[PDB]
Order: structure tokens, then sequence, then C-alpha cells
């Protein structure tokens, strides 16, 4: 079955022979494959190694962009790095060291709240991180965020999907066209996307992903995942006005050149009885709502920004 | 004008068609359903072009000139910046 997969990737890639036994895939998605690899270092031990194998339809400079990404802000500060890639024609291949990780469903309703604490404060270490390049993610969802419960770490990955700040220190993102104009732009998951992005704003910011980080929030403290539930954008941006009001929807929107209409009027949720009621976990702290207020802020010129997060009193004393 | 429920997204300056979303009901917080269900429950870059099945997308000869062409060298000089590490064998 995937017998056929990894050895129709050494048929792609006849250079990986050389190096790497593939052990299994441990991932499909729209734009690549994620395989297992073990690999011998120059220096000595043995290396488990994911091996991400792009989709031969991709852009060139879209490759090359995912991959600049992953060599200048990757590496350090729970953001993925790069040990080699590999091409034959059109068909690409990035090899990673391998961060074995949960299932974000598995450890949901089980995670103690102190962890919730240290998984949202090591998601902000890597968004800081990614937006001094100017790299907005545009894909950040708890499956884009590797978590290891045991050994405490953590990775920021697929940058298949980013565009950047409009000064960005990242030369390759500024031939990436934005969904505005309509390379081509990439689809992310509805549920994650920031109603900015919903609307389908020509102005996008790295507040896009903060947004992102509010979602994961809300699904850690409330104990559902997916919490928005939609296949389309507005389905999504309906959901997200049952949530935060339709009026503040609408009047946020005003500030970024948007008119929303909607038929019925529905007033924003209290976070905290929100939470609760979809329910140290006796004693969430009101700081905890606060930031999710502030994450899921509509306006995204306010919306909280990662290193602001990282100041939050939700995070002393850390 | 408009079967309800309903929601329009217009770009006040007129840079867009409006779009819509028109639903049998509206989204509904549902406390009742169980943890940890959520409360409310192709194109080449390369070619410009769309397709159907890939198998044989990749075998076209557009594909694969493209696929043979020049145009990765962006890729190629990214890559010949890294240091490989691992042992490579014969
Ligand atoms: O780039 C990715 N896109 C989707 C999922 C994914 N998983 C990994 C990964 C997994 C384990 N260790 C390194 C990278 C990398 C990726
Ligand atoms: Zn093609």
């Amino acid at each position: 079955g995937v017998k056929k997969d990894i050895e129709k990737l050494y048929e792609a890639v006849p250079q990986l022979s050389n190096v790497f036994k593939i052990e299994d895939k441990i991932g499909e998605g729209t734009f690549s494959s994620v395989y297992l690899a073990t690999a011998q270092l120059q220096v000595g031990p043995e290396e488990k190694i994911a091996l991400k194998h792009l989709i031969p339809t991709s852009h060139p400079i879209r490759i090359a962009a995912e991959l600049q990404c992953l060599t200048v802000a990757g590496g350090q500060d729970n953001v993925m790095g790069v040990k080699y890639c590999f091409r034959k024609n059109d068909h690409v291949v990035i090899a990673m060291p391998y961060l074995e990780h949960e299932s974000f469903l598995d450890i949901l309703n089980s995670l103690s709240f102190q962890e919730v604490r240290e998984y949202m404060l090591n998601l902000f270490k890597a968004l800081k991180r990614i937006h001094q390049f100017g790299i907005v993610h545009r894909d950040v969802k708890p499956s884009n965020f590797l978590y290891n419960r045991r050994l405490k770490k953590y990775a920021l990955v697929d940058f298949g999907l980013a565009q950047g700040t409009h000064d960005t220190k990242i030369e390759l993102l500024k031939f990436v066209q934005s969904e505005a104009q309509q390379v081509a732009p990439r689809a992310g998951t509805p549920g994650f996307r920031a109603p900015e992005v919903l609307t389908k704003c020509p102005n996008q910011t790295t507040a896009i992903d903060m947004w992102s980080a509010g979602v994961i929030f809300l699904s850690l403290l409330s104990g559902r995942y997916p919490f928005y539930k939609a296949s389309d954008d507005l389905t999504a941006l309906a959901q997200i006005m049952t949530i935060r009001g339709s009026r503040e929807t609408i009047q946020a929107a005003k500030t970024f050149g948007k008119s929303i209409l909607c038929s019925k009027e529905v007033p924003a949720q209290d976070l905290r009885k929100l939470c609760e009621r979809l329910r140290g976990w006796n004693e969430v702290p009101d700081e905890a709502y606060d930031l999710l207020d502030k994450l899921l802020d509509l306006n995204p010129a306010s919306r909280i920004t990662a290193e602001e997060a990282l100041l939050h009193p939700f995070f002393k004393d850390m | 004008r408009l079967k309800k429920p309903f929601v329009k997204v217009e770009d006040m300056s007129q840079l867009y068609r409006p779009f819509y979303l028109q639903l049998t009901n509206m989204p509904f917080i549902n406390y009742s359903i169980q943890k940890p269900c959520s409360p409310f429950d192709g194109y080449c870059e390369c070619c410009l072009q769309k397709y159907e099945d890939l198998e044989t997308h990749l075998l076209s000869e557009q594909h694969r000139n493209f696929a043979q062409s020049n145009q990765y060298q962006v890729v190629d000089d990214i890559v010949s910046k890294l240091v490989f590490d691992f042992v490579e064998y014969e």
C-alpha cells in the first residue's frame, strides 16, 4: 500500500537510495506528503529524519520560498529547520530532524492547565521568531505545530503557504501573490482563518497568524476541536459572528474596508462562560480569557502580537 | 430581496463583486453535544493549467518540458548553500 508510495519516492529522487532507509509514510496533505526515514550522520549517531515530498506541480519559487524560510528563520525558537534538500527535475524532498509528536485530538482533553500555558507560551516564541522576518505563516493550526508532551519539545512546520509582510526580510516571499489578486496563493483551513482573510482583505499582516493562535487557545480552553467546523470561508465567518457577535464583527470589518450584512443579529459571548460550559482546571485565571480576548480581536490593527503576547500577565512567571 | 438567513460581504471600494452565504439555519452554539465535537457540528502552478488526473498531466509534454528545464535554478541556489552532513553510500 504505502510500499508503493515509498518505492515511487526512490524512483522519483534516485539520490535518496544512497542516504535514507525510508521506514514509513506519516502524513499526506494537499501540497505534500511526509515520510519517516533513518540516516547515518557523518558525526556518528544515526538520526531519525522527516522527508517532505512536495507535489511536482509546485512552482519553483514556491519551493525555494519555503526552503528559504526554513533556512533563515528555522532551527531555533520552536521553529523547524532543514538538514538538507534533494531535487530530481520537479521532485523536491526536504529533510528535517524528526520530532515524534502527539495528535492534538488525543492530548486535547487530557492536558493539565500548566501544560496549556506552556504550549501557548511555546507557540508565541515560534511566531515571534517568524514574525521578525516578516513571514506571514498563513496555516497556523495544531497539525502544523508539533508537540512532544514527554520531551516538552515544540515545532512550527510548513511554510508551503507563507507570504511576506511588505517589508519581509525573506526575499523570495515577495514573488508570492495574495488571494486578493487571485506564484499563486494557496488556500488554508477556513476554521483558523481570521475575518480579514475570510472577507478577502487585500491587506494581510502577521495579525492573521495571531488569530489562528487564538483559535488554538479557544480549542484548548473549551475542550473542543475542531472548534470551527466549516468548509467554506463565509460559513467560518458566520460561526465567528456567533462567538464574537455580529455587531462587533460588522463594526470591525468597516475598519478594514469590508461591508458585512447579516440578517440574524447574534450577541457576543462571554469567553469564560463559553469555555466553562463547553468543558488547575478549577481555577483558570481571568488572565487566560483576557488573553483569548486579545487574540480573537476582530480588529487586525489592535490584535495582540506575538511579542506582546509573551509579556501578557497570563505568562508570569516563566 | 435575499431569502433568509443570509450573509453578504461587499468591498467598500468596489474592488470585488459581493459574495454570499445562504444557509438553512444560522450556526448555533450547541453546548449539549459531547466533548470534543465542534459546538457547530487540480491546478499545475508550473504549466498554469487545470487537469483532472495528476498521473497523466505529469507525463504530458507541457509539464515534462518544465520539469526538465532550468527553472529550478532558484531552488538549486538555495540548496547548494546548505551543508550536507549525512553519510552517502555508493
Ligand atoms: O512540513 C510539514 N507539513 C505538514 C506536516 C508536517 N510534519 C512535519 C514533520 C513531522 C515530524 N518531524 C519533522 C517534520 C513537517 C510537516
Ligand atoms: Zn504541469
